[PDB]
């Protein structure tokens, strides 16, 4: 009846899949969150340290914040990814506090530990942070006092908010010159549309970051540069900038045109045509007086002879990205027929000058107040000065980028944990049940973040903490802890302010990655 | 008496196929083997349900407490599995709920039976059983109805429909969920005195955009639709037309060319002067007419060529490319005109309405938003989700998937009736099938009896997930049924359930009755091929 | 198990007709789609088919910027002739550019003098047969006697296309495969 | 935890292994502590369950003991090895408490790594925790209780169910409580001039499956596994005053010493050599069998020349046997051990001073085995064992888990004060020590908390093992404590508290004393002390070293 000797038996899972029951895949998850915890520890504080990581392509990238971080590490792991993916959303959406989101994440999955050792299942303390963060995002509303009660200036509002993000950098001794960079930068833009790809900053090598200019105009690099380059005069006083989609080019990129004829006396004529057709291109141009001609894509030899007589200046195989930032600052937009041109498309500038750095060579527009865009020129000692200065100022920019669309003052230095945590341990004591136990882990989690603070700047932890609790006592409000007088006090009398966003989002984006691998208690992989 | 004689039939079929017939024992290797993936389905069930990360081989990680999406991914050698698996898939295709009692009841009818077949019970006679209780148990079920429902329109009524089905899935959102949910069914359905005839809903109605960062409650809702797109050409002016009229054009805009491939001839130079002010005359004769009408959006699925984009950019005319052809219709729900691929010139009948069209970035990226007030919309809607990982929207987007699928399980067939839920019909199909298997003397009266005993998972997979004892309040809720108040008893999960009861109205828990009954014939049926067949035949890898 | 890909893999849409009659219509024009379906984007490939009889300057463009085509890695093939009037195996490849070309559509030919190519280029070496592809070059050929010399055929430069790249080795378009009608006419009466 | 091995460092070459330093040690050595911490957690109590280990040759143990599965599981770890040796020295000293000894070391290490990584040094945690537990000894000396106003053996029977229960025979533990504790009152002696003592391991186990536990039969006497020389030896001797001779003198066709070889000249010398060599050895059985050993015992072996001198005679023979447990029998029956027998007059004798006295002696078939049973000893009381199971490993289980029930009513009767069980001690201490240091203040405050909270393990442990709701116990036990100590000097009600506690079986809580769960004092002490030392052993390390093996 059998077809054989013997029948084994099937496994259920395909071979090599691997599964677990209990609860010690959920510690082991909660432990492989911790175990990328620690790498982001003593990062988090002015005086935390850099993470250097080098990935299988040997490229060197250093970094401070936890976004590409986390990005150049590639995660196996799921559970390891919800901090990834919370520091890449934190990142997307507001631009700071990337490590102590991911830090709040993995303390509160670290203070579930013992309760899952316990008999409650992981639906009783989801509800606990679940109704915590409900009265927590309510605080900090409470507490999110406006500044146009004191009717202060507008301009120093973003110079006080970018000195907060500028610390834990290379910039924060060099943030005298540099703050005053980002907030002219930014206030050049719109402030209905603020757009986040004109704030793009070249990787130039060479020259000290101090070095560094500010100007409203746009530079680009030189590009191919077909011989015809240095004998315009790279100096005007106000010419007029133009920008062209159509390829200049003798039939380039054309589609190939099949061309038959039958008579020798023709053959001249079709031959001179070509001629005639792409000169005919280059007078309509010159007649308006078009000083600097551009395009994104590839201008022809002939024209470069051309422009070099009547000395108009021109440079193509510009990006699209790029060649949007200069319509952006020289008023009007591009048009790709040479017959169709007018006067009052052109733009204009104050002053334009073309200098080398880096020995790189870059366009320069000057004098551009009516521009709403801006560049940077980070000038750095190496590779990744400049990139780390790049993502610097980036995040710089992302906090004034927030504080323009709502203007909501909030404590620093992790003030603002704290006073949510005693908030929710005065709600706690008077619910007597599995909640209170839940919700003062949820206050001891919020701790954590002076903890780091303390533990990077060298001073002991327990001894402090102690004395804030002491001071929270009674009615206080931006009291945390500072570096340069070694002792405590208050924040606003020691301005520093933070956006509300960041606390807000961290709690939600914290408590969300805490929910969804303790919603679990498996994971499944298969091959 | 080393060597056997290695079984003379080897002649016959192959050593890859494998057979493993009963009497051997199959059915006790089967019914086993199950309960491991059995107990992943009864884990993972409930508002306390614990969801389970599968890891494809691509590498598509996904997390999902459900069963239909779980089982997709799982690469399940065992046969005898497959006939559950593809059986919840019915569930998801067809009306998008009930994938987990289809899973904790068809493999519970192979548990339970355990029983009748260790006893010596003929298995012939168990399918005739079940099958005869299948037929009680779908005519009972109409006369425990109390949520008769005709109104069907208003967005209170829906609390008893959608929170419910939100309330499983991730149970601590339900308020905000279900607005955008009830808030998009709204925008769905037409405004009028009285629509009826079985008016039209599908799925592709309601539509998902999944947008990085920011928390859940300050998500919103949007008529339209929300592209990950970058406009071109000019800022929009946000309040001046006061209303835009937008074409949607299958084929590009650029000059009419032949699907055989041709080329340029020019037998003399005098045609080689006029080419290049030829293209742009040929265009502007086809583009100014459609400035006239005042078309200030076109909508070309294909690529657009430059000399098209550089005449529109100088009148202010709106461009979207739209690659996909499957998005490209629902964009014309919504302005309500036609698809063209013809050219031609825009009309006033074929062509819709738009309030207003505005760019900004809402998780860092830069998107066209669609949103309109004031306008004619049919069957067209999106959610945009606000979440902290893509991993946990997913599961968001699936939910909004079953609760917008109950929402064609309604309205497709003439009675989408409620049932009491939260383990309440469940204890009294127990009482109905205990009093039914003493009205018929026979041999078949055992399985009547163990198939009421399989519907006992339901009530305490609630109280397993919830920390309780299921030896206290499952024999407590029976003293509750003894005698209207009775048919709403149910099991509670909160901290205060040492007493085991809370009523249904309290908090509007409630089930579909088309749901249940097109799950339990898909669970017996499910059962009924398991129990039925007796050799399994394998092959080679 | 080849007997049963036999019926699909070898016979183009002309010979897929044969099994019309006998093979389920299902099984059959569910893969005359796919080969319909093939047949049509080498006809959109076919942007060639004669000699690119150009000049330096346009080298930059013609022989590498084709080189890389849509750039979807859309290569295509570019073979260029340094071309030597004096020399007898200049003359024979030209004509094996010419034939070529009105078969393959899709691979561009291109033919250039050698004096004008490179400064000072050494006679001897000519004629030269460069292959780039994706702006990489991906044979620097030497004159012809690895191809049989003054002795160059038709179907030796077809089988060098195949070795490159350029070409299937099943393609119905090379004389190896491309049997003759009067060939396959022998076998179905003696089968 | 850790990921990312260390870099092999060009700066510090050291032969062999390579130098780790940093937190990742402390943190290795707490995950090398949970990996057997783990294994242990789930068989504590009464509702914990076991494990089992395979031997790789088809052999396997069902081990209940901390000492047991720590012992066949080799923990290459340096880390694991102290906890390894600490229940080994636990179990050989107590007897009691191996598996808690384990579980609070390794919390206590857990908690430690906690306060190292909150930055205070380890010396101000070590003394922190030697300041709470001198302070823990005198709290446990105050929670003392004196049996008192008991009726007869109870407090014995009641204790030994506690020590009895987290086994198979706990259902069965009212049949066994009163033979183990009329085991050890039939084996009292006298020493060091009236000290009370009892031998280790003095009752016998016998391995005989068959019926049942519940059977098993207390024989008022000794036990002894042993064959029959002869099987035409009478099994069974009639008669009281059966006197029991006990040697270890050997008896075979005995050699001369290895420095005599015998020369001779005269053939007819084979004869009476040959004779006389045998004949040496009858000169020693006959004067024996003159002075009536109706059974003689013997450790060494004896041959058929005088197997068959004893059955001339209707005398039992013995073979082989340990060297032990013939001394006890020795003590129980009145004889004397000779090593040599021999006389301090210029002549060899045999005295009948040195034979034993007992009532009854029979050789009992427990169902394929000859074990000779004595019973009714005249000078000493003695008592035996008849374990009764399924099979064969249930009956290694039996031994170990009686090894425990003897130990811990052997140092019952050392001590009579005995302490509460049930986690009333460790909640007692949890409470106690969260008000002590709030006078010191600074910094020790925060060490002596989490040492308090490490104590509270046990009573979690206990419940999730139960599989019911932990923390609504722990709200019963740590608050009805804390109401306790708190309370007024004048409070009955509320002193009666701080006796009781947790209950596994009905989920509630009831009073220890109408329950019958007790310990003894001595399981508690030196059980802390023991956790400290294996605690500071881990806690002080900074950098691990490895040298490869040559
Ligand atoms: N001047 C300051 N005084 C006190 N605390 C500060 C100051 N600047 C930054 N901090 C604190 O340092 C912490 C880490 O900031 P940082 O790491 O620089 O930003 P991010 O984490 O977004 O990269 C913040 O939580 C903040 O409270
Ligand atoms: N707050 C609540 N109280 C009582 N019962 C609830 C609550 N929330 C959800 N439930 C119950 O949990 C069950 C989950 O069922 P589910 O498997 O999601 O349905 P389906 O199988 O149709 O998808 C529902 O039947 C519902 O009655
Ligand atoms: N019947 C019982 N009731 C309450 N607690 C008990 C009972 N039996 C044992 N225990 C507790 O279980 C703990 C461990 O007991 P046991 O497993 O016998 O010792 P060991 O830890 O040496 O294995 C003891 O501390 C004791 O308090
Ligand atoms: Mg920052
Ligand atoms: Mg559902
Ligand atoms: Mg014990």
């Amino acid at each position: 009846m059998n077809f054989g000797s013997q029948t084994p038996t099937i496994v259920v899972l395909k071979e090599g899949t691997d599964a677990s029951q209990g609860k010690g895949q959920i510690i082991s998850n909660i432990n492989a969150c911790v175990a990328v915890q620690e790498a982001l520890k003593p990062t988090l504080g002015p005086l935390g340290s850099d993470i250097l990581i080098v990935t299988s392509n040997q490229k060197t990238t250093i970094s401070n914040d936890g976004a590409t971080i986390l990005k150049l590490l590639d995660v196996v792991h799921p559970a390891a990814k919800t901090l990834v993916d919370i520091s890449r959303a934190q990142d997307a959406e507001v631009g700071d506090g990337t490590t102590s989101v991911t830090i709040l994440a993995g303390e509160l999955m670290k203070e579930a530990k013992p309760f899952l050792e316990e008999g409650i299942s992981s639906h009783l303390i989801m509800k606990g942070y679940r109704k915590a963060v409900s009265l927590a995002v309510e605080k900090i509303n409470e507490l999110a006092v406006d500044i146009t009660s004191e009717k202060s200036s507008g301009r120093e509002l973003l110079e006080r908010c970018a000195r907060t993000a500028m610390s834990s950098k290379l910039i924060h001794n060099n943030a005298d010159f540099f703050v005053k960079m980002c907030v002219d930068a930014v206030l050049s833009l719109d402030r209905n549309d603020l757009d986040d790809k004109l704030i793009g900053i070249k990787k130039i090598p060479g020259g000290a970051m101090e070095e560094s200019l500010f100007i409203n105009g746009v530079a680009f690099k030189k590009t191919f540069s077909y011989a015809g380059f240095e004998q315009q005069p790279k100096k005007f006083n106000n010419p007029k900038i133009l920008s062209l989609n159509v390829e200049l080019e003798l039939k380039a990129e054309k589609d190939n045109a099949e061309v038959r004829v039958e008579h020798v006396e023709d053959y001249q004529a079709i031959v001179d045509a070509e001629w005639q057709l792409i000169f005919e291109k280059l007078r309509q141009v010159e007649e308006t007086g078009a000083n600097i001609v551009l395009s994104k894509l590839p201008i022809g030899d002939l024209a470069t002879q051309f422009f070099a007589d009547r000395n108009i200046f021109c440079a193509g195989r510009v990006s699209a990205d790029d060649m949007n930032r200069v319509i952006q600052a020289v008023g009007g937009s591009i048009q790709s027929t040479t017959s169709d041109i007018k006067p009052e498309h052109l733009g204009t500038c104050a002053l334009f000058e073309e200098m080398q750095i880096g020995s790189e060579r870059y366009n320069l527009f000057q004098g551009c107040p009516q521009a709403k865009t801006c560049t940077l020129l980070l000038r750095g000692g190496a590779e990744q000065v400049i990139a780390e200065v790049e993502r610097s100022l980036h995040d710089a920019i992302m906090i004034v980028k927030r504080a323009l669309q709502n203007k909501l003052i909030v404590a620093g230095g992790g003030a603002t944990e704290m006073e949510v945590s005693k908030c929710l341990r005065d709600y706690s004591k008077t619910i007597a049940g599995k909640q209170q136990m839940i919700i003062n882990a949820f206050a001891k989690a919020l701790e954590v973040i002076p903890r780091q603070l303390c533990e990077n700047a060298g001073f002991d932890a327990i001894e402090i903490l102690n004395k804030l609790r002491l001071a929270h006592s009674k009615g206080e409000k931006w009291y945390g802890v500072v570096f340069e007088t070694e002792n405590i006090g208050d924040n606003f009398a020691k301005f520093v302010w933070e956006p509300a966003l960041v606390k807000i989002n961290a709690l939600n984006s914290a408590t969300e990655a805490t929910n969804l691998i303790l919603s679990v208690d498996e994971t499944i992989t298969n091959k | 008496s080393l060597r056997l004689p290695q079984n003379p039939n080897a002649g016959l079929f192959k050593q890859g196929y494998n057979s493993y017939s009963n009497a051997d024992g199959q059915i006790i290797k089967s019914i086993a083997a199950i309960r491991e993936l059995h107990q992943m389905c009864l884990t993972s069930m409930g508002p306390c349900g614990r969801n389970k990360i599968i890891v494809n081989h691509l590498g598509k990680i996904i997390i999902t407490n459900d069963a239909a999406t779980m089982l997709r991914e799982l690469d399940i050698v065992h046969p005898a599995v497959k006939v559950l698996v593809m059986a919840t898939e019915q569930q998801k295709i067809d009306m998008g709920d009930g994938t987990n009692l289809v899973m904790i009841l068809a493999g519970e009818l192979l548990n339970v039976s355990e029983k009748l077949i260790s006893m010596g019970l003929s298995a012939v006679e168990i399918i005739q059983g079940y099958n005869m209780a299948r037929k009680f148990t779908l005519k009972e079920l109409d006369e425990m109805v109390v949520g008769e429902i005709t109104d069907k329109n208003d967005k209170n009524e829906l609390l008893k429909m959608i929170k419910p089905v939100i309330s499983s899935k991730k149970y601590g959102s339900e308020d905000i969920l279900s607005e955008l949910v009830s808030e998009a069914v709204s925008h769905v359905l037409p405004v009028a005195q009285q629509a009826g005839e079985i008016p039209y809903f599908n799925v592709d109605s309601i539509r998902v955009v999944k947008i990085m960062g920011g928390s859940l409650s300050n998500s919103t809702v949007i008529k339209g639709m929300v592209f990950n797109r970058e406009p071109e050409g000019h800022v929009k002016s946000l309040s001046e037309d006061k209303k835009h009229k937008v074409a949607v054009f299958t084929c590009p805009l650029d000059i009419a060319n032949t699907e055989t491939k041709g080329t340029v001839l020019l037998h003399n130079a005098q045609e080689m002067l006029d080419f290049s002010k030829g293209e742009e005359k040929q265009i502007d004769a086809m583009m100014k007419e459609i400035a006239d009408m005042g078309v200030e959006c076109i909508v070309a699925g294909a690529g657009v060529g430059e000399l098209a984009l550089h005449y529109l950019n100088r009148y202010g005319i709106l461009v979207l490319k739209v690659p996909s052809k499957f998005e490209l219709r629902r964009l014309c729900r919504v302005c309500g005109a036609t698809p063209l691929p013809r050219l031609g010139a825009p009309t006033p009948e074929e062509l819709g309405l738009v309030e207003t069209v505005k760019t900004m970035e809402i998780g860092g990226d830069r998107v066209t938003v669609f949103k309109q007030e004031q306008g004619e919309i049919s069957r067209t809607s999106t959610i945009i989700l606000r979440g902290a990982t893509q991993n946990n929207l997913d599961d968001i987007e699936r939910a909004i998937d079953d609760g917008v699928a109950a929402v064609k399980g309604l309205m497709k067939p003439s009675g989408g009736k409620l049932l009491p839920g939260a383990g309440a019909t469940e204890i009294e199909l127990i009482s109905r099938i205990t009093k039914y298997g003493e009205r018929t003397p026979g041999l078949l009266q055992l399985a009547i009896k163990q198939f009421a005993v399989a519907f006992e998972v339901v009530p305490r997979t609630l109280a397993e997930t919830a920390g309780l004892d299921v030896n206290e309040v499952l024999p407590n809720l029976y003293a509750a049924h003894n005698v209207t108040d009775h048919l709403y008893k149910g099991v509670d999960i909160d901290g205060e359930s040492d007493e085991g009861v809370k009523d249904i109205r309290e908090e509007n828990i409630y089930d579909m009755l088309a749901t249940k009954k097109f799950a339990i014939n898909v669970a017996t049926e499910a059962a009924t091929t398991v129990l039925s067949i007796d050799q399994i035949i394998m092959a080679k890898k | 198990a080849k007997q049963h890909e036999n019926r699909l893999e070898d016979k183009d849409l002309s010979d897929l007709e044969e099994l019309e009659d006998d093979e389920d219509e299902d099984f059959l024009e569910a893969y005359k789609i796919k080969r319909l379906n093939e047949i049509r984007k080498l006809q959109e490939r076919s942007k060639f088919g004669e000699v690119f009889h150009i000049n330096k300057p346009e080298y930059n463009k013609e022989v590498t910027l084709a080189s890389q085509g849509k750039k979807d890695d859309g290569g295509v093939y570019v073979f260029v002739h340094l071309s030597l009037q004096s020399k007898l195996q200049s003359r024979i490849l030209s004509h094996l550019f010419q034939s070529a070309a009105c078969k393959f559509r899709e691979i561009k030919f291109v033919e250039i003098p050698a004096n004008r190519a490179i400064e000072n280029y050494p006679e001897s070496n000519c004629p030269t047969l460069i292959v780039y592809y994706r702006g990489e070059v991906i044979k620097n050929m030497i004159t012809l006697l690895e191809l049989g010399g003054n002795n160059s055929k038709m179907e030796d430069f077809e089988d060098f296309m195949v070795k490159v790249g350029a070409v299937a080795e099943g393609d119905n378009r090379l004389i190896m495969n491309r049997d003759d009608e009067e060939s396959r006419e022998e076998r179905k009466l003696h089968y | 935890m850790s990921q990312l091995f260390n870099n092999s460092r060009s700066d510090t070459l050291f032969l062999g292994g390579e130098k780790i330093s940093g937190d990742d040690i402390r943190n290795q050595n707490v995950l090398a502590t949970m990996a057997v911490a783990n294994v242990v957690k789930s068989s504590l109590g009464p509702v914990g369950l076991d494990k089992m280990l395979v031997d790789d040759i088809g052999d396997f143990t069902v081990t209940n003991d901390g000492a047991t599965i720590l012992s066949l599981l080799d923990v290459q770890h340096p880390a694991g090895k102290i906890l390894v040796e600490l229940a080994q020295q636990q179990d050989r000293e107590i007897g009691d408490g191996t598996t808690s000894v384990v579980i609070i070391a390794s919390e206590l290490l857990k908690r430690a790594n906690e306060l190292v990584k909150n930055k205070i040094h380890p010396t101000t945690i070590i003394t922190g925790f030697r300041v709470a537990l001198r302070e823990a000894i005198r709290f446990i000396n105050e929670v003392l209780s004196t049996s008192v106003d008991t009726l007869g053996k109870e407090t014995l029977i009641n204790i030994a169910k506690t020590s009895m229960s987290s086994k198979i025979i706990g259902a069965d533990s009212d049949f066994f409580s009163n033979m183990v504790v009329d085991a050890l009152l039939a084996v009292k002696t006298q020493n060091s001039k009236g000290e009370i003592k009892y031998p280790v391991k003095a009752v016998n186990v016998l391995k005989a499956h068959g019926k049942s536990a519940t059977e098993s039969l207390l024989v008022p006497g000794y036990a002894l596994n042993c064959t029959v020389a002869s099987q035409a030896m009478p099994k069974r001797i009639a008669g009281g005053n059966v006197k029991i001779a006990c040697l270890d003198l050997n008896l075979q066709k005995a050699r001369m010493a290895m420095g005599v070889q015998i020369n001779i000249d005269d053939p007819e010398q084979l004869e009476q050599i040959r004779k006389r060599e045998a004949g040496i050895v009858l000169e020693r059985v006959k004067k024996i069998i003159d002075a009536g050993a109706q059974v003689v015992l013997t450790t060494k072996g004896i041959d058929d020349l005088c197997l068959k001198e004893f059955v001339e005679a209707k005398i039992m023979g013995v073979r082989r046997c340990k060297k032990e447990d013939l001394r006890r029998i020795a003590r129980a029956t009145g004889a004397t051990l000779v090593s040599s027998m021999s006389n301090l007059e210029g002549e060899e004798t045999f005295e009948s001073s040195y034979l034993g006295l007992c009532d009854e002696v029979v050789q009992a078939k427990f169902s394929d085995d000859e074990c000779i049973l004595i019973k009714g000893t005249s000078k000493h009381s003695s008592s035996s064992i008849i374990l009764r199971g399924a099979n064969d490993y249930s009956l290694d289980e039996m031994e170990r888990s009686l090894h425990d029930s003897l130990s811990v009513v052997k140092r019952t009767l050392e001590s009579g004060n005995v302490v509460p069980g049930g986690g009333c001690v460790e909640a007692a201490l949890n409470i106690y020590l969260d008000n002590f240091a709030t006078t010191v203040g600074s910094r020790e405050q925060l060490a002596i908390a989490e040492f308090a909270a490490a104590l509270l393990i046990i009573p979690k442990t206990l419940a999730v093992n139960a599989a019911k709701d932990s923390s609504e116990l722990v709200a019963k036990l740590r608050s009805y404590h804390a109401a306790s100590q708190m309370a007024k000097p004048e409070d009955v009600k509320r002193r009666s508290y701080r006796n009781y506690g947790l209950d596994l079986i009905r989920g509630k809580i009831v009073d220890e004393i109408h329950a019958g769960v007790l310990e003894p004092t001595i399981s508690k002490v030196k059980s802390l002390k023991s956790a400290l030392e294996a605690c500071v052993a881990i806690l002080r390390i900074d950098t691990m070293i490895t040298v490869d093996p040559e």
